[PDB]
């Protein structure tokens, strides 16, 4: 879930 | 490489120190400031969730090894990938939650 | 685990040379002088086979698990079983 | 030479145990001849696995001696070795060489023997990671890994307990917060009594090396933060901690229930040793220390009662001085007393089940074994009741 | 040192049969009967002389101080004497 | 000749240097003599017989397997009501050729309809008989070589008015009557020569208007002649020939459901009276009873469906040939294991053990499961030897609870 964690980090900003 | 979020117990490098120092001054009759007492004991009672987070971090490492076990994992593990996505969001991507 | 095996085997004090003689009769994996003890262990494999037949045919309920060869010059405190015969020549004192 | 096929043939599965037999019997055959009452029994120390191991508890061998787990809290003295030290030794051959090495992947803290098993060894760590070993063979990998969630522990397992028989194989693992978890000795998934030691005050009981009653009694006495003898039961109407008979100070580093009856009564008594620089006598009808012993110079850490003569204990201190006392014989003075190398702050003391010898553990490695050949078969019940009466007449004014 | 000592040494703590060889190959004299002496000590003597012939082929007069073959149920000790060799069956423990 | 003198050399002992030095190194070796350290070290259906063939059981179903005494060890792998593969007429029996050491049948015979547990007769192994589907015990002489049923008896009230459950012989050759306890609650026994209609209509019920049937009502194994008419709700009646006891008077019931496996213990090898009339429960159990129990004396266990047949082995009164509901024919033995599967015949997967019987030779199991081949499970050691009294002992003890 690397891209998922990256997406979560970008969503939290 | 990676450039993504992570899931690992972060309370551990300070909750034991706060517990020991504050609680020792307490049974020692000495005093500790208000915010330190509250935040320290609440972090120590929250340390059980940090224990679950440490076990989840170990489970995440074992999950990466299990996903890198052989062929069919990385080939057909989209269900576990989506589950890891939801799990990483509920436990690692928590914004003050 | 050859680490602990070879460790406790050759690392033991006064151990000159062991001979892990298999059914083959050649001590290729031991701490004796291989070019000198190869034929020695082969001949001793045949004669220890004679000894196995002796000790195990006259009294069939007597195995051979430890052969403390107390010689006039060396402590060949062999460590056998039904699988090997660790013919070890060791320094007496 | 080129021996990979012989690595499979010669160094096979069952042949490694045979090689262990060969090494063991020849290294034991090293005791080859020519081919033409303070006595200090023994002492053991590994210069590679016991070196500078700052430990607080091990796994002694009362029953079946000459093989005792030195479950050391692996210090950073050997970082290039598996982090965890457990060393059974060979007192019968009297050797200190690293032959019976045992290791884990965490700070091995008090890895006691498992229930109904001499080979299987159970043990908690700094993060409450209770591991296990079934050494039916000559293996050393911790074959079990405890889950470490919220209901589990993340603090050092002080003194794990084995309760019951072959029917009830219960294990009581405790953290510094006092969370008791009765893991079954078969599966490391559900701890039966996975509750909290709720007491009258400070439910998060800061336990410190509790002690286990003789006779499979659940009326345990938990050693805690400032003495704090927490007397209670694990179940029944008082599943939590019922009360705290104290009068002892500091974190209890040694507490032990009744010994093995020589010719005395059951003698429902115990004792405590801690940071109050002493040991204090206790029983089941005190609520105060029955007899506070001599507050010697330094932290009195461990204490243990002897099985031969039940009315005699042994205690070391912060300046390494073992003092074994039988107040029914030697009241104001100990029965025997001897120091350790220098004057360090040790941590363990354990009587040999055979009696008249004892294995005392230092808190930095080496283990000393002293010898005291004085007691014989004597009816000490008389002296027991008489001395209890003397104390009962001395406390009055 | 003959009668009571003979009983003391034959049925000693561990000694099953102290079957002393008479003239290095034909065991007759002993503290017991001749079959157990002759048969046992003769075959073990002959086959142990073959193994000693091999060790003797390696180094000739490096005889045995006391060949304590600690065999499983009952040890076999070979101590070479002048007129004979010693082939005695005595338990290890 | 080796030596001459052997007395003064041991008497006069100047040779003590060598003697005592040899024994001196012996005693020096005796200082340790350390052996092994502590170190926590320490120191039925085996291709027995079968009944299936291209001309006998080609993709058929052996829902029935008899224990015909005449030409024994021939489990009659019959054909009950089914539609698997059509080869011969309805009710094709295949009596296993175990005597000639064959996995095929020794004497196959079709019928006019699907019979219900046919068996042999006396004085010859040819004129066999068995309760057919019309209601009577159809007979046929194997010596005459007739494919279908040669002569079928009248299926009226004399025979089973309702369906058929089981047929067998009655007594020894002095009074061997063809006795069949069917699925009509009746033990009808015709004579060995007179079987044109089942004469001895010993109805194990009254004379009212109802189909008071008997589920798989077999007679007692070991020739105890107890034609146990086991009704749909226990009631394993001890249906005999005549008198005031040829029915449900001394009913050896106990089965929780339809008492189907109804066959008592065999001849007493080392057991008591061995009148333990079995009654397999439809609730996946097999409760045995006796001549003095009339309740679950030796209740066997199972966990799926309804059991169908059970008959004790004749080499051991304890050892039996019973079933269960998962293929493993849980052959029980009241002495060794009165409840679980002692001799569990490994049938094809979860085969429908619709029949379980045991020949007069015993120490085996001749059962008919979903596998067409007669699953012969040789119990072996369960032969005429001592210590068999525990069967009847456990039966009466558990009947107490």
């Amino acid at each position: 879930v690397f891209l998922m964690k990256q997406q979560s980090l970008l969503a939290k900003q | 490489t990676g450039n993504v979020l992570k899931l690992k117990v972060n309370f551990l490098p300070e909750i034991i120190t706060l517990s020991k120092e504050v609680r020792n001054l307490k049974w020692l009759g000495f005093r500790v400031p208000l915010a330190i007492v509250n935040k320290a004991h609440q972090a120590n009672q929250l340390y059980p969730f940090a224990i679950s987070l440490i076990e989840s971090v170990r489970t995440y490492e074992r999950t990466c090894e299990k996903v890198e076990e052989r062929n069919t994992i990385s080939l057909l593990v989209a269900g576990l990938k989506k589950e890891v996505q939801a799990l990483i969001a509920e436990g690692i991507a928590l914004v003050w939650e | 685990e050859v680490e602990e095996t070879l460790k406790r085997l050759q690392s033991q004090k006064g151990v000159q040379g062991i001979i892990v003689v298999n059914t083959e009769g050649i001590p290729i994996k031991s701490t004796m002088d291989n070019p000198t003890t190869t034929q020695y262990a082969s001949l001793m494999h045949s004669f220890i086979l004679k000894a196995r037949s002796t000790v195990r045919d006259i009294d069939p309920q007597n195995d051979l698990t430890f052969l403390r060869i107390r010689s006039k010059k060396n402590e060949i405190m062999v460590a056998p079983d039904k699988d090997y015969f660790l013919i070890v020549i060791q320094n007496p004192t | 030479l080129t021996e990979e096929e012989k690595q499979q043939i010669l160094h096979s599965e069952e042949f490694l145990s045979f090689f262990d037999h060969s090494t063991r019997i020849v290294e034991r055959a090293l005791s080859e001849q020519i081919n033409i009452k303070l006595s200090l029994n023994r002492q053991f120390f590994d210069e590679r696995w016991s070196k500078h191991r700052v430990v607080s508890c091990l796994d002694w061998s009362s029953q079946y001696p000459e093989l005792l787990v030195a479950s050391y809290n692996n210090n950073e003295d050997a970082p290039h070795e598996p982090d965890g030290v457990a060393l059974v030794w060979n007192m019968k051959y009297k050797k200190t060489t690293p032959e019976y090495v045992f290791h884990c992947q965490s700070a091995v803290m008090s890895a006691t023997f498992a229930k109904f098993h001499p080979n299987l060894v159970v043990g908690g760590t700094y993060s409450g990671q209770i591991v296990l070993w079934d050494n039916r063979s000559n293996k050393r990998t911790p074959v079990q890994r405890t889950p470490l969630s919220a209901a589990a522990h993340t603090h050092p397992v002080y003194c794990v307990n084995v309760v019951g028989t072959q029917n009830a194989h219960n294990l009581i693992s405790i953290s510094t917060d006092g969370k008791i978890c009765s893991w079954s000795l078969d599966m490391l998934s559900h701890p039966q009594d996975s509750m909290e030691l709720v007491h009258k005050q400070s439910k998060a009981v800061a336990v410190t090396s509790m002690s286990f009653p003789v006779g499979d009694v659940n009326n345990f006495v938990v050693g805690s933060e400032e003495g704090s003898v927490y007397t209670a039961c694990r179940h029944g109407s008082k599943a939590g901690i019922s009360e705290m008979f104290e009068g002892h100070q500091g974190p209890i580093t040694g507490i032990h229930c009744h010994a093995a009856v020589g010719a005395v009564d059951f003698s429902h008594l115990f004792v405590t040793s801690s940071f109050d620089w002493t040991v204090k006598l206790w029983s089941t009808k005190n609520n105060k220390p029955l007899y506070s012993f001599e507050d010697n110079a330094g932290y009195v850490y461990d204490v243990m009662w002897s099985p031969t003569h039940p009315a005699l204990f042994a205690c070391v201190d912060g300046m390494g001085r073992l003092d074994l006392w039988n107040l029914n014989n030697d009241t104001e003075v100990p029965t025997a007393s001897i120091s350790v190398e220098g004057n360090p702050a040790l941590n363990r003391v354990r009587w040999t089940h055979s009696g008249r010898e004892i294995a005392v553990g230092d808190s930095e490695g080496q283990i000393v074994i002293y010898d005291v050949g004085e007691q014989i078969a004597v009816p000490r019940n008389d002296e027991w009741a008489r001395f209890g009466r003397t104390l009962a007449e001395i406390n009055a004014n």
